[PDB]
């Protein structure tokens, strides 16, 4: 029941054809009849997390299915983490499986996929499971619009096919020379999995501490940056400049990619100045935040909420900077 | 900043870095193989007009601090029993340009075994005629007292013909002299020659003159009183006065006579302080004047009545005429 074979098959089934109601009769039956609140002894918190999520569901406060999802959207992230919190409290696999099946059919698919992945990664119940590659679970997030269009045409015409992916832009765009780095599907899996392993929303009340996370955050991104610059050097290009909030972003981008639901990803023109983003931040807020971080660095200490100093002139200083940055 | 800075990691080095920032604006990215700018050497920095824009900027930083203190009171400023009865000058205040020569021999390449030839530059330089201050004081204490004589030249009007208040003059005033002298009981006239200013030093002796004097002593044996030359730090004597105009300009000559016993406490009054202690201090000794630099003009003077009520402070109108060729 909780053998590796059954848990793996359950996860495979839950992630199969994620944009449609489940086609597996056993999962259909669970989603119809299981009650996340029916027996709260299955949870290490006696049902607190399930109560939170069920109240949001019953009050019609959750993001609808067939809608874009972004982990950087505060409310959508909070909704995905409500499901993660339920899965994380499950004592045994049948709780994990049944809640996953129940909420798969109620919740936005992007939120669901995210919660199930981090639930598997951060629960002991997920030990031994191999998560399918996200580029086959949500291929729109890893595949350009031209190839997706060819897939839609194959499906409309009921014909199989294999379609070649090319890079975006043209040869006139020198940045295309290094598209094989940031568009590589495995490099993108590396990146999302690092953040799934070391999420910025992690709280140790979820079960365990993530050792040196803030320093690993610095290091993994330093390595992405240094590796990209090595590809630029390999292709007769100069190193990337750094962004600054008061200077133009020289290199624009046309993704030529689309969401499954939500439309095409937006383009950014060349040589644009940063503008304030309504509901996110003013450009000036970013500059102030940057200044405050540099104040801590140049002071040698981070300032606590009550004004006391937290020394960063020690080996953990870089980690604490990762935490606040 | 200097190595005396308590916190260079945080406060950096505003002024020295600004010298380089300015100096490098002709080649800020090192594309052109240009050497450092004139601002990157103390020999040359004042040749650049931007020197004075940078240093006014810096001066205003200091001024925010000095302006933050409470204005001096009558009791702060009064040298009890010491009144300046009059201030006058023996000799007209006259500026002119004359000619000065120096050798270029070190700039040219010689040798080996080929003789040298005399090669000189002739420059036109500001100069002024000799004068002597006549400062009449009355010491109405029954004892001789050490006094500090502080002499400033202040503008009366700006370039628009607008009469300046004392508060608007004080930061524009230039130091002309500072000296310590015992004032005997009674009414006496203090004489001070322009040549003896503690702000200025004479023109440097030429390299040729130094060689001749040193060679004449070594080849023979003669103890020359080399303890004659001032120092090389100090406003050149020839530049003591502003150029002024051929039609003449009027200025305020400001004299403050302060308690020399308190001003020199810890450094004696009868001691020799050299010829340039006002801005260049005393070689190998502590600075001989305990007062803030710029005393008593370095704090705000919102109420001119305060200064007018202090008998040991007096200013008089003097005229400086430029004599063109
Ligand atoms: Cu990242
Ligand atoms: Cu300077
Ligand atoms: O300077
Ligand atoms: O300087």
């Amino acid at each position: 029941a909780s053998s590796t074979a059954h848990k793996q098959q359950d996860i495979n089934h839950l992630l199969d054809k994620i944009y449609e109601d489940t086609k597996y009769p056993d999962l259909q039956e669970i989603a119809k009849n299981f009650n996340p609140l029916g027996d709260t002894s299955m949870y290490n918190d006696q049902g607190a997390a399930a109560e939170v999520l069920m109240k949001e569901l019953n009050d019609h406060r959750l993001l609808e299915q067939h809608h874009w999802y972004s982990l950087f959207n505060a409310r959508q992230r909070e909704e995905a983490l409500m499901l993660f919190a339920v899965l994380n409290q499950c004592k045994v696999w049948h709780c994990f499986r049944n809640n996953a099946a129940y909420f798969r059919e109620q919740m936005n698919e992007g939120e669901f996929v995210y919660a199930l992945y981090v639930g598997v990664i951060h629960s002991k119940l997920g030990d031994g499971i191999v998560l399918p590659p996200l580029y086959e679970i949500t291929p729109h997030m890893f595949t350009n619009s031209e190839v997706i269009d060819k897939a839609y045409s194959a499906k409309m015409t009921q014909k199989a096919g294999t379609f070649n992916v090319s890079f975006t832009g043209t040869k006139k765009n020198k940045e295309q020379r290094v598209a094989y780095f940031g568009e590589d599907i495995g490099m993108n899996i590396h990146h999302v999995t690092w953040h799934m392993d070391f999420p910025f929303w992690w709280q140790d009340s979820y079960g365990n501490h993530l050792d040196r996370k803030g320093e690993l955050f610095f290091w993994v991104h330093h390595q992405l940056t240094a590796r990209f610059d090595f590809e630029r050097l390999s292709n007769w290009l100069d190193p990337v400049d750094e962004l600054h909030w008061d200077r133009i972003i020289r290199e624009g981008f046309a993704p030529l990619t689309s969401y499954k639901y939500g439309g095409e990803f937006p383009v950014r023109p060349d040589n644009k100045h940063f503008e304030d983003v309504d509901g996110v931040a003013h450009v000036h807020d970013m500059e102030i935040t940057e200044n405050r971080i540099y104040e801590a660095i140049d002071h040698g200490y981070i300032t606590a909420t009550d004004g006391h100093t937290i020394d960063i002139r020690q080996p953990k200083g870089i980690e604490l900077l990762g935490d606040i940055i | 900043s200097s190595m005396y800075s308590p916190n260079a990691q945080y406060y950096g080095s505003l002024h020295n870095t600004a010298h380089v920032m300015l100096g490098r604006q002709g080649d800020p990215h090192g594309k052109f193989n240009l050497p450092p700018g004139v601002m990157e050497h103390f020999e040359t920095a004042t040749r650049d007009p931007s020197f004075f824009r940078l240093h006014k900027y810096m001066d205003n930083i200091f001024k925010k601090h000095t302006d933050s203190f409470p204005p001096y009171t009558h009791d702060d400023l009064e040298f009890a029993g010491m009144v300046v009865d009059g201030v006058a000058i023996d000799g007209e205040l006259t500026t002119f340009f004359d000619e000065f020569q120096y050798s270029l021999i070190n700039a040219v390449d010689s040798g080996e075994s080929i003789e040298d030839v005399e090669i000189n530059a002739r420059v036109h330089r500001l100069n002024h005629k000799e004068f002597t201050y006549k400062i009449t004081v009355s010491n109405s204490i029954g004892s001789d007292h050490l006094a500090t004589f502080r002499i400033f030249l202040c503008p009366i009007e700006d370039n628009n013909g607008i009469t300046l208040t004392l508060d608007k003059e004080r930061w524009l005033c230039i130091e002309l002299d500072k000296f310590f002298q015992k004032v005997p009981s009674g009414t006496h006239t203090i004489h001070r020659s322009s040549k003896d200013s503690s702000v200025t030093v004479p023109d440097m002796p030429s390299f040729h003159s130094l060689k001749e004097q040193a060679d004449n002593a070594v080849n023979g044996g003669s103890d020359l009183d080399l303890s004659a030359y001032e120092r090389s730090c100090g406003i050149p004597e020839r530049m003591l006065l502003p150029k002024s105009k051929p039609e003449g300009m009027e200025f305020n000559l400001f004299v403050a006579v302060t308690d020399g016993v308190k001003d020199t406490e810890g450094h004696n009054g009868d001691h020799d302080h050299g010829g340039t202690h006002a801005q260049c201090g005393v070689h190998g000794e502590a600075y001989p004047d305990n007062r803030p630099l710029g005393y008593p003009l370095e704090r705000r003077i919102p109420d001119e009545r305060v200064f007018d009520g202090v008998p040991n402070i007096k200013h008089v109108v003097v005229k400086i005429v430029h004599h063109p060729e």
